[PDB]
This record gives C-alpha cells, structure tokens and sequence, in this order.
RNA sequence: UCAACCUAUUCUCAAACUUUAAAUGGGUAAGAAGCCCGGCUCGCUGGUGUGGAGCCGGGCGUGGAAUGCGAGUGCCUAGUGG
RNA sequence: GCUCAGGGAGGACAGAAACCUCCCGUGGAGCAGAAGGGCAAAAGCUCGCUUGAUCUUGAUUUUCAGUACGAAUACAGACCG
RNA sequence: GUCUACGGCCAUACCACCCUGAACGCGCCCGAUCUCGUCUGAUCUCGGAAGCUAAGCAGGGUCGGGCCUGGUUAGUACUUGGAUGGGAGACCGCCUGGGAAUACCGGGUGCUGUAGGCUU
C-alpha cells in the first residue's frame, strides 16, 4: 500500500560523445548517435582553452543529446544488456541519478559503417518521481521537499529490481 | 569535508526577496513598468485588465494600483460560464475568449456605458479597436497584464484580451499575438483567428479523435461526452454563449452563510506549554537513563 | 585639492541600507506630489538617473513643477555667505514627503475645530504650545519603608 | 640601525597596518606569541597574572620580544620548563615610518616602513602568565623582570579569572561539575539553555 | 618662496557681519521651468 | 601519527573595513501668502462637469512656541587679496 | 529567455584541469577601464529587430563670480526604433 | 476558521527537518491534432479531468540557526561647553548637559487592502 505519485520514473536519458575536436569526427560522431536516437543532436562548445588537450575558446567539441520517455527506456535497456545489467555501486550519484559508459557502440546493436567509424558513449540516467516540475516551471516556483527527493539506495534498490541487474560493490 | 556555506554568517548577510517575488507570483520589473501613473496626471486611475490562466478557470480582472494594493474594479471568471451555457472546457481559448466578454460587458454595465459601445456584437476575429465617440463618455482604456505567459502567438491571454476588445473597452493592441499570424508570410488571416474563438480546432480534434481512436476519444474528452458536447453543437454553443453574456452581464453574489466556526487547523503552541514540553524530554530522557542504569 | 567630481565623497551617503538593496518598493512610485507639497530629499544609488546632488541629499524644499517621473523642488543651499532658494530637478524615487508640515497642519485644523466650538460655548480655551513649565509643587509619599541609602562603591580594578 | 623608541612613543598617528596601500613592511620580529605548556587544560593551571598597562602609549615589536624572552627565561628558570604558560596579547599591526636624510630637504617627506607597533589602553593587558596557584611570586616576579622591556608605567594584577577565560575562579569549579562549561583545550567552552536538547542530551547521556 | 594656499579662517564673521541672510520670500513667484505644456493650457484657461 | 582540511571555540587589529552607532551639528515647519465653502474657465488630463491648474465671490483674528529686536531696498566706491 | 563565482556527487578513454547531468549557491561573478556606489524572472549572459548616437527653441544642475567650456538632469515639438 | 486572483510594508514572512490538511480552490497529473517552441511537448504553448495530497502550497512543531523587539553591558565608552585643575610628559580627574555597541539573558515567529470563493 503505497501512494502511486512517488513511482520512481526515468525523467531524462543524457548522451554524449566528448570527441575533443570539431570537424569530420565530431559530425560523424552527431550522425552516429543521430543513428542511435532518432533525433538531431546539438555541438557542445568549449568553455575554456587548454592546448594539453588541444582545444580552443568556443570550439565545438563534443555532441550531446537528451532523450524521454519510452525512446530513453529503450535506449537504456540496450546500453545495460551492453553493460550485462552489472553497475558498481560508485555509479550512483548522490542526489539519485546514476549513469554508465560504453566504448563502443556496436555492442548496442547499431551496424556499422567505416565512413564512420566507432564511438563510445556516456549514458546518464537522470532519474525522477512524479512533481519533479515543480523545480523548472516557470510561473510559481518551488522546491521539491524532502521526503520526496532521492537518496542514493533508494535508487540503486529501484535499478535492481527493475532491471534485475546486480550492484557489485568497489 | 566541504564548507558549510548556509552558515550563521550566510543567513545574517542574507536578504530576501520580496513576498511575491519570492512565492512565484509577479514580475517587479513589469508590474512597474505597467502600474505607475505619470506624476503630472495627479492621482487619476490606471486600469488593468489581468489575465490569469489556471489549470481550471482563468481568472479576468480589472485593477488600479494604489498605495495599499491594487482595488479591482470589476471580475469575471471562466467556472461561471455554465451560468450562459458553456457546461465544460472552461479553460480553453474560446473560454477565454468568453470571459473577457464577460469581464467587458460586466464592467461597462457597472459604470453605465452599455448602451453606448456595443463593439462586436457578431465575431469577426480581425482587428477592432472601441474607437470613443463625441459628446457621449469616452472609452474605457486599460492595459493587458499577462503576468509571467510567455506572450507567444495563439496565448489564451490575448483570447481574452480580444473578449475585452469585442465586449467594448479600447485596450492597446496589435494583431500578431492572436492565433493566425504566421510567422512565416507575416499577414494575419482572420478567420483562423473566428475559429480559434469559436472553438473549431477543439471540435476538429474530436472528430479526429473519433475517427482515429475511440478508446484515446474517451480519455481524452469525458465530459464533453457527459455533459453532451458534440462537435457540431461547438460554434452555435458559444454563439449563444456571446449573445447570453451580452444580454445578462451583471454578476449576483451567492449569499452569505452563517458560519459554524469550526477550527480546520491546529492553532499555535503557547510558551506555557512549550516549556513544559522541553521539561518533560529533560525529565523522560533522565528517567529513562535511570532506568536504563 | 580634491576633485570636483558630482559623486565625490559619497560613498556611505548613495548607498543602500544594510539588507535593503534590491527591487525599488513601489508605494514609492505610488504617491503623488502637487505643488507646494514640502519634499525631502534623499537620492538613492539603485536609481542613476534623475540623481540630486549632494550638496542636497538631506534638505528639504518646496515642489514648483511635476513632470510624469520627475519633480521640481525649490530648496534653500547656502553657498559662500548667502543663500539661494534655487530650483532643482529630481525623480521621484529620491523624495518623501516631509511630516514636519503634517503636524502643524493637524494642529491647526484642531485649533479650528476648537475655536468654532467652544466660542458660542463661553469657555476660552489655550490655542498656543507654552513650553514645558517647571514641575508644581507635589507631595512624594513614603508609604511604608524608608528611602533606600546608597552610599559609593570601593574601587577595585577589575581588568 | 633602528631609531630609538621615545621617536616612536607616542600614539600620534592614524593606525596604519599592514595592507593593500603600506606594502613593503619589514616583518615583525615577534612572531612567536604564546609559550610554555601551551598544550595544557584550563583545569591545571588555575592562577592568571596580568601585565597591565598604564600609559596610552606605542611598545615596539622589539621591545615584545625582549620582554617575551625575558619573562620566559625567569619562568622556565623558577616554574620549571613545562609548568607556565605565557601569551603575549598584543600584536604590533601599526607600522611605523622612517624619513631617510642621504640634497633635498622636507620635500616629499613621507617615510618608508621602518618597523611594527602596538598601539596600548591604559588597562589594556600587554602579557599574561597561566600558571599553578603556588607559582604566585615566581609570575609575579616574571611579570617585574619583563616590565623593564617596556617605556613608561606597567602595572602587575593577578586576576579572579580562571586562567585564560572569561570565567571567575571562584565559580569555574561550581560551573564546569554543573556541565554548563566543558574543557576543550588551553579555553573552556560555554553552553547555553538555548541549544537544540539533542545538545542537552548529548553531554547529559 | 611659498606661501599659504586655501583657507575659511575670517569668512564666516565676513558673512555674518551683513547676515545669511534667507532670499526674499514673495507672493506670486514665477512661473519659469514650469512644464511648457501645462504652462500652455493654463494661459489658454486664462485666456477664456 | 604529522600536515593540510572541516566544525564549535580563543588572543590582537583597520584612514582608504563594517552589522550596530552617539555627542556636537545640518535642512524644513511653528498660519491672513492660512484655513473653509460657492461658482466659472482650459486646446492639458480624462470611464466619470474625472484629475490638476488658473480665475472670480463670500466667511472666519485668540496674529496661533519662548526670548529679543524698527525693517526692507537701490546706486557710487576706496582699501585688501604676503 | 536564462542565471553568475565557487563547491559537492556521478559518467568510455578523461587525469588536478576538455564534455554531459543533478544538487547547494545573496552575488562571493559579470557589467571595456581606475576605485567607490548600483544591479539577479537584471544593468549580467544569449538571441530577434534595429539606429533616441537623429532634427530643434527654452529651463535646470554641477565648478561657480552663482560666468564660460565640459559633463549631466527634468520637460517640450516632430520624426523614428 | 480558511483559500484563490491582484497586491502594500518586504525574514515577526527566511532556512533545515518532522507532523497534519475536511470542502472549494491551487497544484501535481494525462496527452500533442491544432497555436507555439525546443536535440528532447522537461520548460513554453496548446487540448483536457483517469488518478494523488506524494511534492508545491497552507496550518503547526523544534530547550533549532536567523530575523524582529526588549533587559544586561552602562550612566561604562565617547562627548558639548569650563577652570590660572592635576601631571615632566603621555594622559587623567572634576564642573556643565547629552549619551552608545558586542558577548550574556528574556519575549515574538507575518500583519494587512481590494475582488471572488469554501466551511450546502
Ligand atoms: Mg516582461
Ligand atoms: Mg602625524
Ligand atoms: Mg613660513
Ligand atoms: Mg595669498
Ligand atoms: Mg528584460
Ligand atoms: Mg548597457
Ligand atoms: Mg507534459
Ligand atoms: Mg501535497
Ligand atoms: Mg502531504
Ligand atoms: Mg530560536
């Protein structure tokens, strides 16, 4: 007996390719997760220069997207059978989000093309409850309380048993 | 460790906003800009035409400001539209559409200007402006609050805002907000505009709805089944819906009850009892410490 | 020599009070000024424009012209060895009405009501503030106990 | 090399310290403060004498020093090494200038920073001594001894504090078994009735 | 060869031997900086 | 352990730091040019013979804190500016 | 329309520092420069349209001799954004 | 008793955690054809009413931090005027009037204007 407005949900699925430079690998790299997604991606810029990793003051270098609903369920479900439902216990953020990495996207399920090559990815998962709005409405804004925020087992909890994954600890 | 950054000195350094600032509510920055009469006008009126949208009724006022708050002059809501005959929907751009009529028709029978600028009595959806006429009372002039809507194209404020215009006030206005300017060839067809108020896209979604999907028809729309709304019925519905404001504007309050006077929440704690509560946890945590040893 | 500059040596003096910053209050605004009206000033460093100077942030003077967001007031400054009654352009946000006149006014509007009354009456009623006079002559009751005796402290040095 | 301190006596000046506009300060050469058993509670040295002062006066970082030193050597001479405990309270923040003649004159006479000074109350407290309440006459000789590092009129007064606190000696026993105050060091700390009780019942568990 | 620069030592009993005197409060001032457009409709009410 | 760190404490400060914050001091007011009514005018402002301002006409002296003192105004002008 | 400095907790190569995400964050950032004031649904940052950085008579402030030039403050008459 | 819409003074209203909300509301919520806008209907805009007071919000609690207002500190510090007062000086005392602020210890924890509800 349970109230059904504290369903644990995902709220978003963020991805991206930090690439560190722009031209040819970065918009393969756009097409590439454009190819996972479905949807066009945006070029993430630079906000600082350092030539030890060779980038420049508004250079784009890397892509990211966001995905909702059920396209990030799905996107999720083939990144954790990538990942064979196995997290580590230092994958979990504090606030309640968790989040993963994958070094080639070909294990997705995505076939491949050598105009484009392979990529890795960062997944993250921004998980959420029923009134996470409230924090980014616009017309009367409040906070979210406490009892209704996300700790961190409460989240891991929800991850295995709703993937049936395992949490090995390190 | 981290430093605790909500310290003593935090909170005595810190300042907070002001009231409404702080709930959400209002824009300071706007609601100055748009209150504040010239000086040289000396203490004349400034009126307000505040569109509120919620997420069950739109709240239509008309306000000056003075010192102790702004006096609404007249109010008309969206929930008291089954009164002229729109059963369900109340929140929608048609019910905008009527409660600025409401809200216009209303004030004009309370200051006694009815008769005299009649406005649209059959609706067009193109520009109107009450222009005031010679010798009989002039217009009445007042500036639309949207508040904090992002006043894009299509926006239920300027649905109401265009009930206003139609019902006889002289508000300030152009036609680019209202639903029919693309932004693309950047003219203004005013018969999307007609059926936007009257209603034409919700009734084309049903239809679709009912083509596409019944089981999505009836979560959708509910109680437009249960109080009967059909597509066909939408455009004459709100006709008599105009004509009946027209012809009945005023409002009548409901009575005042006799009350019960029964407290719904818990009233404050006194220091009698406050101070009793911390000396009974004192005396509870040594007994329990005696009894524990 | 100093500089001449408009803003020097107002450091303290345009600045807001301590947790008082922000958004300008707007009964501020809201209240209107004719002419005659006696007008503090204060100018306010959250608003630049339609600064008084500071030769008058904290004289009063008398209001000659409203414009629709400023007022002219005629103040009194005393420069070298006389004084000018020079007129002076100021927005609204750096004034406030003064309650120096209110009290006279309300003064004089009870001395008149007391003055149309209280004359076909017979009475004669004082209509002018004598200052404090000195204290008549009172008897002070010991009722009970005696005057408390104090007498001085021996010094010790305490730090 | 340094002029001697009846120049630099008198508090003449605005205090000047150390900052963004004087730059360029030779450091102070009192640098350490506080000696002793510095490591030792508030319970075991109950007896506090004071260095007061008597003049409204300038001492010199110099002259703090000497006397720290002074005092230092009698008490670990007389109270044994580790059985004091001494501070000097005062701290040289105004800095003093030095006009240098090698011809110019008094044209653009405004001096470079020569030293550090300590600008004084009377009743100002310029050391002080923790010790055990026997080693009485040894601070209070300590106390004699370091006077003569400094210029005009010091006073010695031991006071009713217990040691380095605010708290009189008299009650700091009655106070500290009714756990309104607990040691935390050299210092006591005070609690008041006004905590959360999970504070009460925390030092009451 | 200086010479002393800037001082009000002697000015205030200067100014006080004829008085501060306070400026010359009239019935009827003026009517300059008043607001032009006022200024217009009130000597066009005076007009008729 | 020893350091940084962190949290409650503690000693000493500031012309170009400050939450507080004096004394002395600086403006304004202490009425007839003031109040209170009646009515006209306006191309300004205006839901509103609304708002504001200007004009007329009438009525009201206990001269509206103390003290003291006849005031206001215009020409011409020397010397001075270590 | 959005919030800035900094910090915390996470994520393939990635680290002390590239990018993505959450949370705290009264200004500890930024506003060309010197410093002082001022500023958070802004005066900052990013976008859209732009030329009131235009034509013109008076009044005023500031230094002041109560004169100039400079800079600025309220108005007013168009022509515009 | 209380809520919404617009507010005034802008912490006695903020902040952290916990408890309780009947009715109307306010919300969370369900969708994206149309209006609109985004990488993403998350936000904004648009059409609704299956569910829930979980959160916001409201009322209350905390020997709570803060804030407000009092006592103490203290007639202390400082100070207007005065002396052919003291002191070698620094500085201090007195006559004449004014008179602060920490630490420490109490009390309070939003009032309120206009319009419209709920308590059939
Ligand atoms: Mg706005
Ligand atoms: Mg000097
Ligand atoms: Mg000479
Ligand atoms: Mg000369
Ligand atoms: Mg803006
Ligand atoms: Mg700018
Ligand atoms: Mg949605
Ligand atoms: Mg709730
Ligand atoms: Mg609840
Ligand atoms: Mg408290």
């Amino acid at each position: 007996k349970e109230n059904p407005m504290r369903e644990l949900r995902i709220r978003k699925l963020c991805l991206n390719i930090c690439v560190g430079e722009s031209g040819d690998r970065l918009t393969r790299a756009a097409k590439v997760l454009e190819q996972l997604t479905g949807q066009t991606p945006v070029f993430s810029k630079a906000r600082y220069t350092v030539r030890s990793f060779g980038i420049r003051r508004n250079e784009k270098i890397a892509v990211h997207c966001t995905v909702r609903g059920a396209k990030a369920e799905e996107i999720l479900e083939k990144g954790l059978k990538v990942r064979e439902y196995e997290l580590r216990k230092n994958n979990f953020s504090d606030t309640g989000n968790f989040g993963f990495g994958i070094q080639e996207h070909i294990d997705l399920g995505i076939k491949y093309d050598p105009s484009i090559g392979i990529y890795g990815l960062d997944f993250y998962v921004v998980l959420g409850r029923p009134g996470f709005s409230i924090a980014d409405k616009k017309r009367r804004t409040g906070c979210i309380g406490a009892k209704h925020r996300i700790s961190k087992e409460e989240a891991m909890r929800w991850f295995q048993q709703k993937y049936d994954g395992i949490i090995l600890p390190g | 460790f981290v430093k605790v950054v909500k310290n003593k000195a935090y909170f005595k350094r810190y300042q907070v906003k002001f009231r409404r600032r702080r709930e959400g509510k209002t824009d300071y920055y706007a609601r100055k800009r748009l209150v504040i009469q010239d000086k040289n006008k000396y203490n004349t009126p400034k009126y307000r035409m505040i569109v509120r949208v919620t997420n069950r009724d739109i709240i239509c006022q008309i306000a000056y400001a003075r010192i102790e708050g702004d006096m609404i002059v007249c109010a008309a809501y969206a929930h008291e539209l089954p009164k002229y005959g729109v059963k369900v929907g109340l929140t929608n751009y048609a019910a905008a559409y009527c409660t600025g009529l409401l809200l216009a028709r209303r004030l004009l029978n309370r200051f006694g200007m009815d008769k005299i600028y009649e406005g649209q009595v059959e609706v067009t959806g193109d520009e109107y402006n009450v222009e005031s006429i010679d010798g009989q009372p002039g217009a009445f002039t007042c500036y639309l609050d949207a508040g904090l809507a992002r006043t894009t194209t299509g926006n239920k404020v300027f649905g109401a805002l265009k009930g206003a215009v139609d019902g006889g006030l002289s508000i300030p206005h152009s036609t680019k907000r209202f639903p029919g300017y693309d932004s693309e060839s950047k003219e203004f067809n005013a018969e999307v505009h007609r059926k936007h108020i009257m209603g034409q896209n919700v009734a084309d979604y049903m239809r679709y709805l009912m083509e596409e999907d019944e089981d999505a028809y009836k979560k959708q729309f509910s109680q437009y089944i249960k109080n009967n709304v059909t597509p066909d019925m939408m455009e004459e519905m709100y006709k008599k819906a105009h004509a009946a404001i027209r012809e009945n504007p005023v409002y009548e309050k409901k009575p005042k009850r006799e009350v019960k006077k029964k407290r719904w929440n818990r009233p404050k704690m006194s220091l009698a009892q406050k101070k009793d509560r911390v000396a009974q946890k004192k005396a509870s945590f040594l007994r329990a410490q005696e009894r524990a040893a | 020599t100093n500089t001449k500059g408009k803003r020097r040596g107002t450091r303290y003096m345009f600045s807001r009070p301590f947790r008082k910053h922000g958004v300008v209050p707007l009964a501020t605004y809201m209240r209107i000024y004719k002419k005659g009206d006696i007008v503090d000033i204060k100018g306010m460093g959250t608003v630049q424009k339609g600064m008084p100077h500071k030769c008058y942030h904290g004289k009063t003077g008398r209001v000659y012209n409203v414009t629709q967001h400023a007022v002219g007031i005629v103040v009194n400054k005393q420069v070298k060895g006389k004084i000018l009654a020079k007129r002076i352009n100021v927005r609204i946000e750096h004034i406030k009405h003064s309650k120096s006149r209110d009290s006279f006014l309300k003064r004089v509007k009870e001395n008149d009501q007391k003055k149309k009354e209280a004359k076909e009456k017979g009475t004669w009623v004082q209509l002018k503030r004598q200052p404090a006079p000195p204290r008549e002559a009172h008897f002070v009751r010991t009722n009970g106990k005696e005057p408390e005796l104090l007498e001085p402290i021996p010094y010790e040095f305490m730090a | 090399g340094r002029r001697p301190a009846r120049c630099y006596r008198y508090c003449k000046n605005k205090p000047y310290p150390k900052s963004r506009f004087c730059r360029g300060v030779p450091d102070a050469k009192i640098r350490i403060f506080d000696l002793g058993r510095k490591k030792a509670k508030v319970d075991e040295f109950p007896l506090c004498g004071h260095m007061v002062s008597d003049e409204y006066e300038q001492l010199s970082s110099e002259a703090l020093e000497a006397a720290r030193i002074c005092a230092n050597k009698y008490m670990v001479k007389s109270c044994g090494k580790d059985g004091f405990h001494i501070r000097v309270r005062l701290h040289p923040f105004h800095v003093i200038r030095i006009n240098k003649m090698l011809q110019t004159g008094m044209r653009g006479a405004f001096g470079k920073p020569q030293g550090t000074v300590a600008r004084v109350h009377i009743g100002q407290v310029i050391m002080s001594i923790r010790t055990k309440l026997q080693n009485k006459e040894h601070v209070v000789e300590a106390l004699r001894r370091a006077k003569f590092k400094f210029p005009g009129r010091q006073k010695i007064h031991i006071s009713k504090k217990w040691g380095f606190t605010k708290f009189n000696a008299d009650e700091f026993e009655d106070m500290v078994a009714e756990k309104r105050l607990i040691p935390d060091g050299c210092g006591v700390k005070y609690i008041p009735n006004r905590g959360p009780l999970d504070k009460w019942r925390a030092l009451h568990s | 060869a200086k010479s002393k620069n800037h001082t009000t030592h002697n000015q205030s009993r200067k100014w006080h031997r004829n008085g501060i005197k306070k400026p010359r409060s009239q019935r009827y001032e003026s009517l300059k900086g008043v607001d032009p457009k006022f200024l217009r409709n009130m000597r066009f009410a005076k007009k008729h």
